[PDB]
């Protein structure tokens, strides 16, 4: 069928977490808040993608 | 059997790979090729547009009739002799072409780098014998005017007012079955896992169909403008856009310049990105040092080529070279197309990435190749995110109904188009405040500037994704979007204060 | 008689074709060429601008005087010897040139495709005998430094401080009478039926005149910017823009690159359109298969050229090739010029269209050529209608006086320019809200985008009248004009609702 | 001694140029080259950014580690044999190159136009003897894979997982001491009298340092976008940007196309301006008539060159040609940089103008050259004046705080950048109304259009400073700035009238 | 001097330059009510001929 | 540090080279009341001198 929509930032953060543990914290590739690059926990983004991958198939 | 044609092509034609003759394969090909259901004809929206004068040369299978003025009955020799005065350069170009010098091809000795052409000639003759246009031991003497423009291997008379045709892809595919079958295999190889694009697209096999299936193309009153789109979208109909008439030189089609006329501009600056990169600049510097007459298989060896070209990169697949250019496509130029970015991590995309690495590893190491292609993917997604944030702003204004003239001056697009937000039609049709400025701006952000960013990334032009194209223009678009939004908010806040006093 | 020169040129020169000597035809040409009334000198607005340093090379007949140092006197040989290290490349480029190897031209064989040059050398020698610069039995030895920079075929010493000149069109015209006469014939052949442009314009014959007769060019204080326009408008004054100094190669001038420096940019992207087209990309791909040394008359046969070039299309007229490029002009780049669109259907334009069909039919069929020329015309008109609709909006605003800062911050243009709407001046001069953004936008929609749309159509570049140039950009301007128009109407409606509450 | 290397270079290294050996010169060169205080490493903002996969090639001395696979031990022969299947074209390009054919350089005759190469080979060999990389009667047999990628003149086994390197500028400069010192001398020659630019800048010597010391490059999260800047700024680290790997053709680097990938685009359209000029159009027409293999000093004689090229103008200084491209710089592309315009009338600039005239007199007269360079100078100032008038308007709005979103939606740039008006960061980073459209438009007016105007002027492209680039787009920016300024003034005047209706 | 004729009128005239005054053609430029404006050939030829008459 | 001089004033300084203080030259950049601004050379030299000193 058709793929569930995932934003580019979430795609970047997912790819940034390749070969990394779920507790590893990576910098965003796109987002800046309060004068700093937003940090993302790898466990959250992998969970965010796995949820969407199951929201279509 | 053709060694370079995919299995899924034969499966789609319902043919056995071991029990199919060149005649049967050609007939199966043309039956699909000339079928209106598979893309031929005027299309679904043919009741909205009519051909103009040039359209008979753009879609000859639908519109072409021979001219009425020269009431002539002619033979093979008459074609060359009369048109020596009528279209002199056409005769002169044909004269120095391979199509007219087939004896030179038979005189090619095995230590000549062009020797493969003899095998191709014998392959052509093989195909013609299978169909019944050539005797088992009769050599094809020449490919002259009467062959392409009337009928292959014709010796009898032809009516200049009845028998003259414009040579389409099937006409070329009579002799050149391999290349025509390779081209038509794009219908079967370019299948997206989640229908990101229609089946067989994007490809040279269905470029004209795509053109005539675009609503604005069919809907717009400016036929002469719309026909400019057609001139770039003719590969489905004719085979003379890379290797042109009437020389039909393969060396010409191998040069980067042959793709430039179509693969350039605001929504795909492939020519601009490539040429400006090291790969393209080296190609410009070393074009004299390379042997373009040598085929793509032997380009990096016998040809002496030390930089990649459009054809070398895009026609190569798993070591083989074919007229199919789809089997490595992942992004398909427009990164904003639904499903495309989400698909970039799939096994389908990864296998196609491996095929690209295979191409790169002919020169660069795998570590180097995979390093830059990682940069291409992420940079592309970085551009997409920038657009997606800016689109969220303008799309919110559309839903609120706050876009300039959205309820006071937004006239409906020409039939059969439906009114909507950020649609392609708004790039070739505009009336009143349809589209709004912000709507066009964010449309152009994706359609033009995001596309060019990825093209710059894909074709290794640093400035093509940073300062000049891509990030730079998208930065400006984002800023101007944000600026207008804030301006239109504080004007709405002021208008409310005036309403609060009435 | 020069058979490549039209009758009307001799008529305007008051000369008989078969009776006029090469000396008489030249002098009558120069008489018109050096006349202020016919375009020479500083023009009608000369009292508003002064020359800069580079102006002595751009317009020598008006501004050039020789350098004070070095204080030197020299013969023919001394010109080469000193400049051999002073201006090394000029000597070498001259040494490679035909002007320095005239004996080689005499030794050319009849079967050689370059033999026409021998006939031209004797043609030149015949011209020089008539003018009393060369003897009846005497042959021209060389065309050297002293010949163009001091006096043709000088046989004595020259003063570097008083006798040095910059070789203008009349300097070259002394020997090359044909090409000078052909170029000056543009004055007589470029007559528009309804005065769409001034007589003899647009042309290379009056390109400098056109430059200096433009109000902004004379009025603007930025002289160095203004002389940038001059550098593209010097064909009237000098003959070294297509075939450059000091090689003066005719083969160079036949190459599309020779036109590019001038025939390019926002308001006429000819180079960009041509090169991106199939015609031009083939010219890039096959430039080594073609013999550029072969004359334009033989290029499509003996040269091997299979794709058209700037020179081949624009210098061809009715089976001839001349330094006159005006006789097939119908649109003249700018489709918005009053009378141009309306004239496109007249017998005058139809005859010039037939001449264009001749040019195309050397390769393509008439049915094909006319099919595309029809697309060109209608497409250009479709572009003009888009602009005209946008202009009707912005012009209305100007007449209503509603443009941003029109009655508040619209300072007058510099003298002798008069204020107006969407005038050319506003492209090279701006102050306050003169021009307004909408005004400049619709000005550029016509000047830049519409012109580029036509050029793209005329030069077969599909993307150059659709996505990238022309229609695409014109779409944006239209949208942005309509958007701002509505915004300013809504602002004016809010303005009135505040004024009501204050009454 | 190296005759082409300036005296100020030796003074900075504390070396007596008369007695200093090649080894000492090289050591002092590398000592500075690999020193963090002189620009090496990650720089001052290193804690704010991390390398990506391709950074190991962009800055090898800092980031490169040999690949884990294959786990193999290899010799000189093995490099060629295996990579003939693994990276086939790289071996092929190396084979048809000079580095693999040093006997062809020894067999060069005195009447050959490429004879100068034999003296360069002998100078390279003398350098390696001084450093101890070559024996006194030993001759350099080849320059192969193991030489650049492991160690110069290596005879023993090498580990693919431990010993492999990406050849940096000091790797090439081991043999090519002259050119490396010529390039490094830009640190010493490019010194501005009033500190207009940092010492040694702009230059190919410190292009990577400049890149990584740019705040937005280190601050921005879009690393793959940031690395696009890096790819144009790698001359400091590697020597393969003009003469590319693996052919390393000097003729190639002499061609205008070699400079194009970097010296092009929105803020410095050098390629565009040069190609469109007569000079560049002639170069495209005459490229088959010229001998590119001939050295730059014989280019206009033995080569037959009659139109100037990027390399010919910018590498030339006082009659001599050198990898230093800084010694005649006066404007430095961006005419808005404080001090530059004020410095154009100094003796420092006037002397450098004499040097340019000299370059031009190769073809033109001095009078002609001084006539056009006067135009370039005054025209560039005319474009600068147009920017400065427009900037006054936008800057006034910033001081007044009346820019769109200045007080409601102006978030701070990523660390360690600090908020400001019309800063470079706002071209590669934007959030909310930082920057505002007027602020970005005036920034680009200087950064892009004023810059391109000068380049158009400097490279003789008439349309490039009038209609198409420079004056035209600046006119538009000025027009649009003025138009918005008026609109916002009468909008705030209307806002004030609504406030009076709220007093009542 | 020729009397001013709009570009859209030139197109509509060219589209009718072969046929009957009662025949209807599509516009090359105009869209109203979500449709290309239909132009009667008698209207456009009369508009051109009354403009050429002013000369 | 070099004192800030505007580009227009730099042009006016260049236009006044080898000229008397009472001499008047045209601006290269400025237009007021529909006329190119004329500049007295004594004013521009004094403005430059007070910056350098
Ligand atoms: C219509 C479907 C087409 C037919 C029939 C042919 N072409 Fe092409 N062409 C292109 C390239 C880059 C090459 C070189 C391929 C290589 O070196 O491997 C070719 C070559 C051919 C040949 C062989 C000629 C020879 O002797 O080498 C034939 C018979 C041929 N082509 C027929 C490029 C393109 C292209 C641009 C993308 C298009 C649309 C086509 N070719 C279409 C056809
Ligand atoms: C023989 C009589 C000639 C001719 C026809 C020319 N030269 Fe000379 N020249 C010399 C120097 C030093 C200059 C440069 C002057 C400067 O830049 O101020 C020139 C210049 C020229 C020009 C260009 C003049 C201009 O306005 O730019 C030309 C067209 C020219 N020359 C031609 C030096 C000498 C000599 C000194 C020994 C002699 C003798 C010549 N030149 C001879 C000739
Ligand atoms: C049969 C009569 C043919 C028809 C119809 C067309 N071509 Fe052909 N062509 C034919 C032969 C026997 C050969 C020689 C073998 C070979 O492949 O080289 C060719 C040659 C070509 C080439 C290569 C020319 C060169 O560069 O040397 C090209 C690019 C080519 N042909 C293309 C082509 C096209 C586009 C056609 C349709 C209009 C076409 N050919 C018709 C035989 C026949
Ligand atoms: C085959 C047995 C090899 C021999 C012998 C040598 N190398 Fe190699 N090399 C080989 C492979 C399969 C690869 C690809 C590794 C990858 O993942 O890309 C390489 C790589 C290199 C590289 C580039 C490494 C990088 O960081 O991209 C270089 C510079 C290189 N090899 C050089 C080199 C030298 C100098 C050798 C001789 C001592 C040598 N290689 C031997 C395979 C083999
Ligand atoms: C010592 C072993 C060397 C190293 C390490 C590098 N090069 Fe070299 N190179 C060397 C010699 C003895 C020669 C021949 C003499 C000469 O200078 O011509 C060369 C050649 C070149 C050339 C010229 C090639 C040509 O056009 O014919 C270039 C442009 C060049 N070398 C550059 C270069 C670069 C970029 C290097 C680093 C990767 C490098 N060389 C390393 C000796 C040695
Ligand atoms: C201009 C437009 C246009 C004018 C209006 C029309 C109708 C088309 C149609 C399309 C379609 C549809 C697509 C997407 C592909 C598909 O299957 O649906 C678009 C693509 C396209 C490409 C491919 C870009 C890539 O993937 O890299 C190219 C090369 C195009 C170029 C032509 C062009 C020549 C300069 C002009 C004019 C247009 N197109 Fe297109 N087209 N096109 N196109
Ligand atoms: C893009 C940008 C960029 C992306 C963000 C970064 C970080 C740089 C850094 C700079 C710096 C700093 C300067 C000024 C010089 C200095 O030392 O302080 C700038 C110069 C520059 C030029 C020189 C222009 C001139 O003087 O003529 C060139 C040719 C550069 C081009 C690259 C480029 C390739 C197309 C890309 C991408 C960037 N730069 Fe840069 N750089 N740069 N640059
Ligand atoms: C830039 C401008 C400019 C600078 C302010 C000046 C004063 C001119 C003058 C003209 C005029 C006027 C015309 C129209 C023709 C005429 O007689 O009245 C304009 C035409 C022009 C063409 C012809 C275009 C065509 O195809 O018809 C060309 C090639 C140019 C070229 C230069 C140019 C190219 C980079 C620059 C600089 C200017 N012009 Fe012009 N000119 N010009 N021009
Ligand atoms: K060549």
């Amino acid at each position: 069928s058709s793929l569930a929509p995932i934003s580019a930032k979430d795609m970047l953060d997912y790819l940034a977490c390749k070969d990394k543990k779920p507790t590893d914290v990576v910098k965003s590739h796109t987002e800046v808040e309060n004068g700093k690059i937003v940090r993302v926990k790898c466990g959250d983004i992998v969970a965010l993608v796995q949820k969407a991958r199951e929201q279509s198939g | 059997d053709i060694s370079t044609v995919p299995d899924e092509t034969y499966d789609a034609l319902k043919l056995d790979r071991g029990k199919a003759t060149p005649k049967e394969t050609y007939e199966a090909l043309v039956k699909r090729y000339k079928d209106p259901a598979h893309g031929a004809g005027k299309g679904t929206m043919g009741d909205y547009w009519e051909p103009i004068a040039i359209s008979i040369y753009m879609d000859p299978n639908t519109f072409y009739k021979p001219p009425v003025s020269p009431k002539e009955v002619a033979e093979r020799k008459d074609c060359v002799e009369c048109h020596s005065d009528e279209t002199p350069v056409w005769v002169r170009a044909w004269k120095r072409s391979t199509h007219a010098n087939l004896d030179k091809i038979r005189n090619l000795k095995s230590d000549d780098p062009l020797y493969y052409k003899k095998g191709k000639l014998e392959e052509v003759e093989n195909n013609l014998r299978s169909m019944g246009k050539l005797g088992e031991k009769e050599t094809l003497k020449e490919v002259g005017c009467i062959d392409c423009h009337v009928d292959v291997n014709k010796k009898d008379k032809a009516d200049h007012t009845k028998d003259i045709r414009m040579p389409t892809a099937d006409t070329c595919g009579t002799c050149h079955l391999r290349e025509f079958a390779e081209r038509e295999s794009e219908r079967d190889t370019m299948v997206w896992p989640n229908g990101q694009w229609p089946a067989g697209r994007p490809s040279h096999a269905l470029d004209y169909t795509a053109n005539i299936e675009t609503t604005v193309w069919a809907a717009m009153p400016q036929r002469e403008v719309a026909e400019g789109c057609t001139m770039c979208h003719t590969n489905q109909n004719k085979c003379d856009n890379c290797h042109t008439r009437h020389e039909f030189s393969a060396a010409e089609s191998r040069k980067p310049e042959a793709c430039a006329t179509c693969h350039s501009g605001v929504d795909h600056n492939n020519w601009e990105a490539y040429t400006m990169s090291k790969h393209g600049k080296l190609a410009e510097m070393n074009r004299d040092k390379w042997n373009w007459e040598v085929r793509l298989k032997d380009a990096f060896s016998k040809g002496g080529q030390n930089a990649p070209t459009c054809a070398a990169c895009h026609m190569e697949y798993e070591g083989e070279y074919t007229h199919n250019i789809t089997r490595k496509t992942r992004w398909a130029n427009y990164p904003f197309v639904p499903g495309i970015a989400e698909n970039i991590t799939s096994d389908w995309s990864e296998a196609r990435l491996d095929s690209w690495v295979l191409t790169c590893t002919q020169c660069h190491s795998e570590r180097f190749a995979r390093s830059y292609l990682d940069l291409m993917d992420k940079g592309t997604l970085e551009g997409l995110a920038k657009y997606q944030e800016a689109n969220a702003i303008v799309h919110k204004m559309y839903e609120d109904g706050t876009l300039t003239g959205q309820k006071t001056n937004r006239p409906n697009p020409p039939e059969p188009e439906k009114p909507g937000f950020g649609i392609f039609t708004q790039l070739f049709w505009s009336k009143g405040n349809n589209p709004a400025s912000l709507e066009l701006k964010v449309l152009e952000m994706a359609e033009n500037n995001l596309a060019k960013m990825h093209v710059g990334l894909a074709h290794v032009n640093p400035g093509g994704w940073t300062y000049t194209e891509g990030w730079g223009p998208m930065n400006r678009a984002y800023v101007e979007i944000q600026d207008e939004y804030t301006k239109m908010q504080e004007l709405s806040a002021l208008q409310a204060r005036v309403n609060k006093l009435e």
